[PDB]
């Protein structure tokens, strides 16, 4: 038929390819990486504080 | 079937980090993609003539975009493994991965 | 292609089916035992749980941080 | 709405302004505030709510933006110093639930 | 129930009989029949794209000026970087 | 071809053991009451004798029910009794009559009078009475 | 339905809408037993009506605790991707309309077709009117003699015999 | 709501006396395969629960009829009734929309069409 | 395309079934007519496709319960189904 | 003109004079090139309009509507071919004959330069259709639908020449339409509704109302051989179109009445669509779309403002295509199989995948997809019957949603699996079955192109 390039599981858990993981973990930098500048530098809210307007003369 | 699922790593991990990027994502962009999107609004037409129940009302659906994610997070990339043997799975897929990527 | 051999399982482990031990108070006892047992062992016991199964490592989080911070930096 | 007199020219959308259109104003502070050459705020491309105070501030921002196109940032301080133009102004109209609550309240 | 005894085993040779005359594949069974008979591929996405945008200006540049109110291109919205002064900044 | 006594002739009682089953057996005893009676309200030409009607409802429930088809593939030989509103119709759901929707498509008219208010956020309730001032209420200046 | 086996289809059910109750694959397996313990509570006793309310009362406290939206078992009677694949449906018999130039392609397969028609193509007279003999008048269930007494051919040819497969 | 439907009711053991319904319906199942196999048909079946199944709906009934019954009379309050609504509808506009069109003018000068 | 044969189901069947520490691993697989193995009148043949099913997984019919005397009978027509061997 | 009738009844001994089996192609031949002298002087103007001769102006008047009618002639030799192979030659030599001997009336009608041309010419057929329906039925019922047929056509057709010939010697002559330009009104009176109540119903038992259609799916569910002349018959009726040549004058003033034909006809249309779910056999699903979209226009033509002669005139050749096509399917399909009650035929789709885009394409064109003549056929209906009263958006606004599931209903009945019994059914549409069945979705949707060609003056 076609081949026999993998065999099935009887739940033996099959094995990866070993570039299929590290190949995708460098994808798990960009979401760790990229959350960087959050911080810094941001905070809470970059925003200025209502002096509450007691002015009222 | 959200049954028969199994837990995040049995021969699918890329895929599995995809879901929980973008899962995430939807659930209020916390530095991501739509930071600009679902974030800008509650804090910005927020203060308006709103019909002070909508206000009740929508931001408890924003609570729910979680349990939206979690559940299907949780059965499926989270539980021990369930469902029949003889399982196949092969996630090498040149014209698959190229895709996602 | 004889894969599927038994003598293999035959529980022990699994706190989770360890409530034979519970029902032995009325018993039946495991029988069939292994089936629901199949894949209940092996690598199977470790099984990620929370944010740990979001984090991935936190691999280049605390050792990338200041790989831009920084070079001149004044 | 300071001078209510007649609009010699009928345009709405109001091209016709007061003067300049405010958001309220003055009532005393500022009696005359101030805020761009009329002249030039159409002769660009104004949206309308553009128009409100901090026109002078805000289009020197643009400016700089055609300036450099194969780029992702100008001026994070000014667009910082639009809100101390804007914040500066909002807050300055955060004042008007001040006023009357003490004033209309007993005497 | 025994009953089925003599029966359905004979599907079972009967059955599978006529799956067991249904698969095959020697000899090529698509005879065809007749007959006869990447750097580039660089005239191919040429034969693609470079075919239509000669034709489609074709259909513009003699075109616009044609019709007398055509595409209805904005203002260039302009800015006191020309003749004006800000004068501020305040 | 068929040549006599096509279909149904003027019932809905003309002995009715000779009709189910002379042919077009509805029934097998001439009572199974599949008997051609249901000729219920007549004097409106519907539904004459019939070997026919008011056999239950809801659906040909489609499923394996295989004694060779048996439901709407494959077609029985002749139990043939009205149709046409079986393909788009099917059985007992799991509660009953609970109409808990004219409740919550009614729940938020309870917020019909959230309406009537508004939402401003500042500054906040406050009781007040003669506190409340939109716009302006004294002098101007 | 037979007394005896009526219990059997609420039998096949019972644990059926439990599993897709429970979520882990020991709770399932847990409460095998521990639910298991109340049908034997009276194993031997009357089959009418004394036991009758073992069929009586499971009318309820079964559709009572009924619908949690149940694991259909995708290719069945019901659910997703059951009868998906109509696309093909093997039309078997679709050998008649050719005008060959279209049949020059598998020779041995038709070269096997016409041979197995000789046996459908008389198999009958005593394939029909043993019928004739085997059924005296109003014979419920229509098979013939399961051998047919010598040889069967098929006799149910081909229709059940030879029908379309599934891929 | 629609319905029960009744998956379990009263039996056992009565009317286990009513057997051959299926001998009814076993007799053609015979027969129809004793009709449906055979080599040499190329056609239709007659299938008579079909040939009566229209014609015993579409004709055979003005024939059946009778303008007796009172719930045949019923009509009237199906047939002609909306249809004087539906006059009793429009007529009012056409002309509340017309006397304005004279006193008074609701429209604009833009509209030429209409 | 998922290959498939008829060894294995005369393997799982006989698996599972010699997993099942109610059934002692010496006993008959595929013919032991099972109403030795069938005590009692349920709690075998309803029971025993209860596993069956977890495996394949195709709503093992109803009527089909009554063809489990033979144990070569069940494995037998589970070769029709899924379109099993030649 | 002459240009046409005299090649038209050249045909007519272009077919006996011939040999044996040569007929058919003989005929089928020559009656395609008369569709270029068709066109040939015509579509002319435009402003002004032609009229070459005394009594005839062959269309000018932007009705154009005559190229159509000489299409449908040799389409029916390739439609009408099937089961009429099976009787003799100087009986089939009678069948085209008199089948032309409509044609040649049709080319007279729309032209007739006058009233009085028009009604012996418009009563004139009759004649050749009944003689097609009672013989070459089916069924032993189309022996009623003979008469049926009449006994209404005829019916209230009579009080037309009692009106017409009222006229010719009041005001006077009616010689011409070119001449109205004197035309009094009509006020009112207690006689005068009579007249233009006489001068309307004969029309009306053609093109139906929701009363007085009781024949017409009467002699279309049992009727000739291929729809042979049921093709044509899809043709005349619309061809009441004459109501436009009147009640546009000739009695321009009263209004008045209009009503009844309105509310009654208005409600229809959201009506006869609605029974025709529930039926059983196919040529009458059929026939009830027929009158529907059809019974449209009644209420297009009595409105004056134009925006309905903009979209009035593409509905009577809207359907015209689409309506006529239907039939032709339910034909073939009836060919190999020999009920025509629609449950029989399922389970096809896999057998005759060709012909699957042409249910599709038919199917499609009662949605009316906004591109084809269809919608912009009734979007200048909805636009100016609007403006009549703001509420008939409702009622006409349901018609375009039963309508939908009303169509489909139809096609996905064809899409399931049945094997079932059918050993029949394994010709795999030989190319009559489509080629005939094309030359309608080709020249349809090509008109959308340049769709001013079908337009009244407004
Ligand atoms: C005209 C409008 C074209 C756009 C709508 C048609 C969509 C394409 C199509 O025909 O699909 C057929 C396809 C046939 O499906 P099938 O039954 O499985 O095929 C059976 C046979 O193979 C028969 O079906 P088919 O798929 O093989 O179609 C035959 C077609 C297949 O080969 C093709 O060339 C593909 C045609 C697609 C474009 C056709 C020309 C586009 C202009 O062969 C031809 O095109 C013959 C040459 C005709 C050239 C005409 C030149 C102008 C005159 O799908 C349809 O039946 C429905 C088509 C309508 C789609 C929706 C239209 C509204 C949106
Ligand atoms: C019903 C029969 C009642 C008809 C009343 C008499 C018709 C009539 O008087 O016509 C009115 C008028 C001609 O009469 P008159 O008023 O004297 O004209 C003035 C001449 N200086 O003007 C006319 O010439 C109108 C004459 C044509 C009217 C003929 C048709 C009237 C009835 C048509 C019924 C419509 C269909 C119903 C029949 C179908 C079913 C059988």
């Amino acid at each position: 038929g076609g081949g026999a390039h993998i065999e099935p599981r009887y739940r033996q858990f099959p094995q990866l390819t070993r570039s299929q993981v590290i190949q995708a973990e460098f994808f798990s930098a960009t979401m760790w990486f990229w959350i960087l500048w959050r911080f810094w530098h941001d905070s809470d809210a970059v925003l200025g504080h209502f002096p509450y307007p007691d002015p009222s003369q | 079937d959200i049954r028969k699922m199994g837990g995040l790593f049995k021969a699918m991990p890329f895929t599995t980090t995809a879901l929980i990027v973008g899962s995430l994502a939807l659930t209020g962009m916390p530095f991501l993609t739509g930071f600009y999107s679902k974030d800008l609004i509650i804090e910005a037409a927020n203060t308006s003539y709103t019909n002070a129940w909508a206000l009740l009302m929508t931001l408890i659906a924003t609570s729910f975009t979680a349990i939206y994610s979690t559940r299907i997070i949780f059965f499926a990339l989270l539980g021990q493994p369930r469902f029949p043997t003889l399982v196949n799975i092969n996630e090498n897929n040149p014209l698959l991965i190229n895709s996602i990527k | 292609m004889e894969l599927p051999d038994y003598k293999q399982w035959k529980i022990e482990g699994t706190p989770l089916e360890t409530v034979q031990e519970k029902l032995a108070a009325r018993g039946l006892r495991d029988p069939w035992g292994r089936n629901e047992a199949w894949r209940y062992m092996g690598g199977f016991a470790n099984n990620v749980s929370f944010v740990g199964a979001l984090l991935k490592g936190f691999k280049w989080g605390f050792a990338a941080f200041v790989v831009a911070i920084g070079a001149e930096y004044y | 709405a300071r001078r209510y007199l007649g609009d010699a020219s009928v345009e709405p959308d109001p091209l016709r302004m007061p003067t300049f259109p405010p958001d309220y104003g003055f009532p005393e502070r500022k009696e005359r505030e101030m805020v761009a050459t009329q002249q030039e705020m159409n002769d660009a491309q104004l949206v309308l709510q553009q128009r409100d105070y901090c026109a002078h501030y805000l289009i020197r921002f643009l400016k700089c933006k055609r300036d450099s196109f194969p780029n992702f940032l100008a001026c994070k301080h000014e667009r910082h110093d639009w809100d101390y133009c804007e914040h500066l102004d909002y807050v300055k109209r955060m004042k008007e639930f001040e006023r009357e609550r003490r004033l209309l309240q007993r005497k | 129930t025994p009953e089925e005894k003599l029966r359905l085993q004979q599907l079972r040779e009967l059955r599978r009989r006529w799956l067991k005359d249904q698969e095959l594949s020697p000899r090529e069974p698509v005879l065809p029949p007749q007959r006869v008979s990447t750097y580039r591929h660089s005239i191919f996405a040429f034969t693609h794209v470079l075919i239509p945008v000669w034709i489609i200006h074709y259909y513009l540049k003699y075109h616009v000026t044609t019709k007398p109110y055509t595409i209805v291109e904005k203002k260039p919205r302009i800015f006191p970087g020309d003749t004006i002064l800000e004068t501020g900044e305040v | 071809a068929s040549h006599i006594t096509k279909d149904m002739l003027p019932g809905p009682y003309p002995k009715t053991p000779e009709e189910r089953a002379a042919a077009a057996k509805k029934y097998n005893m001439r009572v199974e009451d599949y008997e051609p009676y249901p000729d219920d309200g007549t004097g409106y030409g519907d539904y004459p004798k019939l070997p026919d009607r008011s056999q239950q409802e809801r659906d040909p429930w489609y499923d394996w029910d295989h004694p060779d088809l048996r439901l709407n593939w494959g077609e029985p030989m002749h139990w043939d009794l009205d149709m046409y509103i079986r393909n788009r119709v099917d059985t007992s759901p799991t509660p009953v009559n609970w109409n808990l929707m004219c409740k919550h498509l009614f729940g938020f008219v309870a917020f019909m009078l959230f309406m009537f208010w508004v939402g401003e956020t500042y500054p906040a309730y406050q009781p007040v009475g003669p506190k409340q001032y939109p716009y302006n209420n004294l002098y101007l200046e | 339905l037979t007394h005896q086996q009526k219990v059997l289809r609420l039998y096949k059910r019972a644990l059926r809408h439990l599993e897709s109750w429970c979520i882990h694959r020991d709770k399932y397996r847990y409460f095998a037993c521990l639910l298991r313990a109340r049908f034997d509570e009276h194993k031997n006793e009357k089959d009418m009506v004394k036991a009758t309310q073992l069929l009586r009362e499971a009318e309820e406290e079964f559709w009572h605790g009924q619908h949690p939206q149940p694991y259909i078992f995708p290719e069945s009677p019901g659910g997703t991707s059951y009868e998906r694949y109509e696309c093909y449906k093997v039309p078997e018999w679709c050998l008649d309309d050719w005008h060959p130039s279209e049949k020059a392609m598998y020779p041995d397969y038709f070269a096997k077709r016409e041979q197995w028609k000789k046996l459908r193509r008389e198999s009958w007279e005593r394939e029909v009117k043993q019928l004739q003999e085997e059924t005296p008048v109003g014979g419920p269930r229509t098979e013939a003699l399961p051998p047919a007494r010598k040889q069967g051919d098929l006799p149910p040819l081909w229709w059940h015999i030879v029908t379309r497969p599934r891929e | 709501t629609t319905l029960d439907p009744a998956e379990y009711d009263i039996s056992s053991e009565t009317r286990k006396a009513q057997a051959e319904r299926l001998a009814i319906r076993s007799r053609l199942k015979r027969e129809y395969q004793l009709q449906y196999y055979d080599p040499s048909r190329r056609g239709v079946i007659e299938d008579p629960a079909l040939v009566r199944w229209t014609y015993a709906r579409s004709a055979n009934i003005y024939p059946n009829f009778r303008p007796n019954t009172k719930t045949s009379l019923l009509g009237a309050l199906f047939g002609i009734g909306p249809l004087v609504f539906w006059y009793y509808v429009f007529k009012t506009d056409r002309d509340r929309k017309e006397k304005l069109i004279q006193e008074g003018k609701l429209d604009r000068t833009f509209n030429i069409s209409y | 395309a998922p290959p498939l044969t008829l060894e294995g189901i005369k393997d799982r069947v006989l698996y599972v079934l010699k997993l099942y520490d109610k059934i002692d691993p010496e006993k008959l697989s595929v013919n032991s007519h099972f109403m030795k193995d069938l005590g009692l009148d349920s709690l075998d043949q309803v029971e025993i496709i209860m596993a069956m099913e977890d495996e394949f997984g195709f709503e093992i019919p109803d009527i089909d319960a009554e063809k489990l005397m033979c144990p070569q009978e069940i494995v037998d027509y589970i070769a029709d189904k899924k379109d099993v061997y030649e | 003109m002459l240009k046409y009738i005299i090649p038209t009844i050249m045909l007519m001994p272009l077919t006996w004079l011939s040999k044996n089996n040569m007929i058919w192609v003989n005929s089928t031949a020559h009656s395609l090139l008369i569709s270029f002298t068709s066109l040939l002087l015509m579509n002319q103007f435009g402003d002004n309009s032609l009229n070459f001769s005394l009594l005839f102006f062959s269309d000018s008047l932007s009705t154009p509507l005559l190229i159509l009618t000489m299409w449908l002639l040799p389409l029916m030799l390739m439609a009408s071919q099937h089961h009429l192979s099976k009787e003799n030659l100087t009986r089939k030599k009678l069948f085209i004959t008199m089948l032309i001997s409509l044609q040649l009336f049709l080319i007279m009608t729309f032209t007739a330069m006058e009233l009085i041309l028009f009604y012996i010419l418009f009563e004139a057929t009759l004649v050749p259709t009944l003689i097609i329906i009672t013989r070459w039925g089916n069924q032993t019922e189309r022996l009623n639908a003979g008469l049926y047929f009449l006994f209404y056509t005829l019916a209230g057709s009579l009080p037309l020449l009692v009106a017409l010939i009222y006229i010719q010697n009041t005001v006077g002559s009616l010689n011409f339409l070119m001449l109205q330009y004197w035309v009094q009104p009509v006020h009112n009176s207690w006689s005068n509704v009579f007249m233009w109540l006489a001068c309307m119903m004969a029309f009306m038992v053609k093109m139906p109302l929701y009363g007085l259609h009781l024949w017409l799916p009467k002699a279309h569910v049992e009727a000739p051989i291929a729809g042979s002349m049921v093709l044509a018959a899809v043709l005349l009726k619309l061809g009441g179109y004459g109501m436009l040549r009147i009640t546009l004058i000739l009695n321009p003033m009263t209004d008045f009445m209009a009503y009844p034909f309105i509310m009654l006809s208005l409600w229809g249309m959201i009506m006869t669509s609605s029974i025709c779910l529930r039926q059983t056999d196919l040529k009458s699903l059929i026939a009830y779309s027929s009158v529907s979209h059809m019974a449209l226009v009644i209420v297009a033509i009595l409105i004056q403002t134009p925006w309905s002669y903009m979209g009035a005139t593409a509905l009577m050749i809207a359907h015209g295509l689409t309506s006529s096509m239907l039939f032709c399917l339910a034909n073939s399909n009836y060919e190999r199989i020999h009920s025509r009650t629609m449950i029989l035929a399922r389970g096809l789709q896999t057998l005759l995948p060709l012909m699957a885009t042409w249910w599709l394409l038919a199917s499609l064109t009662n949605l009316a997809l906004p591109p084809t003549i269809n919608l912009i056929g009734e979007l200048f209906v909805v636009m100016s019957t609007f403006s009549w009263s703001n509420i008939t958006i409702i009622l006409m606004g349901v018609n375009m949603v039963i309508t939908a599931l009303y169509s489909l209903y139809m096609l996905i009945m064809t899409q399931r699996g049945k094997y079932t019994y059918h050993i029949n059914n394994i010709s795999p549409s030989f190319t009559r079955e489509n080629a005939l069945m094309s030359l309608h979705i080709l020249p349809l949707l090509l008109l959308t192109l340049n769709p001013k060609i079908i337009l009244g003056p407004l």
